[PDB]
């Protein structure tokens, strides 16, 4: 069975759950970001709270695509995880059989192509609040294998009417369809405590995005109007339609044309077009960008930048507060999700027996922080000459150097 | 929906497509029961409260 | 029994208390932050003081979601705790049986999945003033286990009419329902001395949030109006309705249109639209953000930033004042809550006998601060050559290096 105890039947693993839903694969995103107003955004969020996640997912995708600063921040945050070395470790004080199981799982993950793509797809749940990856199960004789990992759009799911924390497929029915066991890797990182609909970071970031969009569009319009002044022509009674058209064309082309002549009975008045500055717009854009930076990566390095300054402890100063905390949180949550969803089916299908769930191997990301070799290498000799018996295992582990074999 | 793919002889007819927009409003529904405040506590069998 | 002495009956542990309240699970948040005015906020707070916590909880959730700066600060504060290593220690001068009990509890917590989620859910009480997590109890033979931890919204509870410090479930009755023993982990951090309703940090942070919201909305409106000037057209007596409509459309499109012509009998006056600056709005936003930073994380590193500057003692300078105090306070309160709520049921259900409550093991968070290895390693040799007999236990404990085994 799975970790949650639901019965597992190997018959349903031959075909993906969504195969019998050919309607989903033919859908196109509705792009709800175009022509978006604060009222529309509020309605979208409220409806999403009630189980209509399609519009929210499409809006989040558009928001990711249309904002360069937000996209850069999210990409940097995800690439931070994608570059971490990982390993599979056996449970606490594991036995020989458990160690062998962990070693076999580690070897299987090393030789499993598409792991990086799986991690990238799973990390989308950081912003979207939940990411679902469908599994393709195949048999190369007697051992089950994940053939491929398919990322399904968040717009394909909904909320259970009887449960606000349980996701279901959109199968044209009011209650949707329950997710098949062992058929998905659902990643639901928890930045804030609440239901799944409210758990996305883009829900926090939506309003600054709209503020920045409005400011940028208004600035573009004002830059378009800038330049020549608006000038209005006046004509006396008894001016025919042809003369009216001639005066109109003359006024229209007068800005580009340096000189022109009109009868003394006519008049042209040059009125202010748009006089001001870009200061308000740019102030709003900077405020929104700082808010986005703080919300995504913390207000110590991105928005209120940590500035330059090297040194042996500079790495620690830059990392440990804020950056290390965020990195560790994301890595630990991703590792927990993976150990729950991918490691367990492999252990319970590819190996004999029914090992207890509490003793399953856990995937661990390498969060080791580079320690100053020079300072500590200076420090050891004094301590050892004093008489302290420092274990070599601690040194080898903390320095990153492996133990002799 | 598109017109059926017809035969080609000398020139192509630039057909068109219809639209059947459907309008329907919303209605509001409610059901309420008036109860005495004192009565809900003044019970020992755990009834008149789940109502 | 529990720590408070209330009788404990194992019959009620088979089902959650809220299972017989299926009405709660179908509710949706009312979103009281939309269209919020200072009078509405004052009424919400006053009503919450009187036992109506639903509106206050929903307002706090909206406040958390809609403010990026506040959300970033709270997330950083909580992630600070989530990254701390923890251990279970036996009581003062504990005996062999007590040491065995503590070791078994430590092993059980290590192998208990969902601990990080439990800590995150509990830390919500920092801002909300109280967090309730429901327990699922199951028997794997002869030993009780927490199957899962469920975080219930603060909107599901209320105040006892006869007691302002005791929370109760909303069961449609005036007096609510008392909380089941051993069925919840209630975390109520105490930033300020008072009742539970007034104990939330969001109660302090509400007013700066409203100030910032008003300033941002006003700035957005003023940016919308900025650009072209308002221009008013005037027409003489005897202008028909069609000519009036033509003049109105001409005036409406005149701002975008560089040129236009009107009869000499008409007139168009270009009046100031909105002339000023973003300085007042931005000043208010900065004031509110500084207030929020000071209230959440202290006015030494976040609002009045500590600036750069490394060194061996830089860690101490940045941490010990403000940051270390807040970290230690939060960690100690969370550890006390956990030791009270989760450790005790495990000890009194999973082990024989009736150990005295005063001798229960206590969960301890690792608050050890990194000490300068180089300076102290320089220092020891002089002291030891002088003649001082410094214990090795103090060195091993303070450096973080473990004692040889």
């Amino acid at each position: 069975v799975d970790v949650y105890g639901n019965p597992i039947r190997t018959q349903q693993l031959r075909e993906p759950q969504t195969s019998r839903l050919a309607g989903l694969a033919k859908e196109f995103a509705q792009h709800p970001a175009k022509g978006l107003t604060p009222a529309k955004l509020a309605r979208i969020l409220v409806e999403a709270e009630q189980g209509n996640l399609q519009a929210q997912a499409e809006l989040f995708m558009d928001m990711e695509e249309r904002d360069a600063h937000l996209f850069a921040e999210m990409s940097k945050r995800k690439r931070a995880i994608l570059g971490l070395d990982w390993a599979v470790e056996p449970p606490r004080n594991a036995s020989a059989a458990e160690k062998a199981d962990a070693d076999y799982l580690h070897e299987l993950l090393l030789d499993l192509e598409g792991l990086e793509d799986l991690l990238l797809d799973a990390l989308d749940g950081i912003g979207h609040g939940y990411s679902c990856i469908e599994l393709e199960w195949a048999l190369q004789g007697r051992e089950w294998m994940p053939l491929a990992f398919h990322h399904r759009p968040q717009s394909w799911f909904q909320l259970n009417p009887e449960d606000q924390n349980e996701l279901r497929l959109r199968d044209n029915s009011p209650a949707g369809e329950a997710l098949q066991p062992f058929g998905w890797i659902i990643h639901r990182p928890r930045a804030r405590s609440g239901y799944v609909a409210r758990s996305g970071l883009f829900r926090v970031l939506a309003w600054p995005y709209l503020f920045r969009h409005y400011a940028t569009s208004d600035l573009a319009e004002m830059l378009e109007i800038y330049g020549l002044p608006i000038r209005l022509g006046k004509y006396p009674p008894g001016t025919a339609d042809e003369e009216k058209a001639t005066l109109l064309r003359a006024v229209t082309g007068l800005g580009h044309a340096a000189a022109g002549i009109i009868p003394e009975t006519m008049a042209i008045d040059f009125q202010q077009a748009a006089q001001g500055s870009s200061d308000p717009f740019l102030a709003m854009m900077r405020q929104s960008e700082d808010a986005i930076s703080k919300a995504v990566l913390g207000g110590t390095l991105t928005s209120t930048t940590s500035q330059s300054g090297g040194g042996a402890f500079a790495l620690g100063q830059v990392h440990n507060e804020v950056r290390h905390d965020l990195l560790a949180s994301d890595a630990r949550q991703l590792a927990a999700t993976l150990s729950r969803d991918l490691l367990w089916p492999l252990l319970v299908l590819n190996r004999p027996g029914s090992p207890d769930v509490r003793r399953a191997p856990r995937l661990v990301f390498d969060l080791r922080e580079q320690a100053d070799i020079t300072s500590m290498a200076q420090s050891i000799p004094a301590l050892v000459n004093v008489g302290l018996e420092i274990p070599s295992a601690w040194v080898y582990d903390k320095l990153g150097i492996p133990q002799p074999a | 929906q598109f017109p059926k793919l017809r035969e080609w002889i000398g020139q192509r007819v630039i057909k068109d497509m219809a639209a059947q927009g459907y309008q329907i409003t919303n209605k509001l529904f409610e059901s309420t029961v008036g109860v005495k405040r004192t009565d809900i506590e003044d019970d020992n069998l755990g009834v008149y409260g789940p109502l």
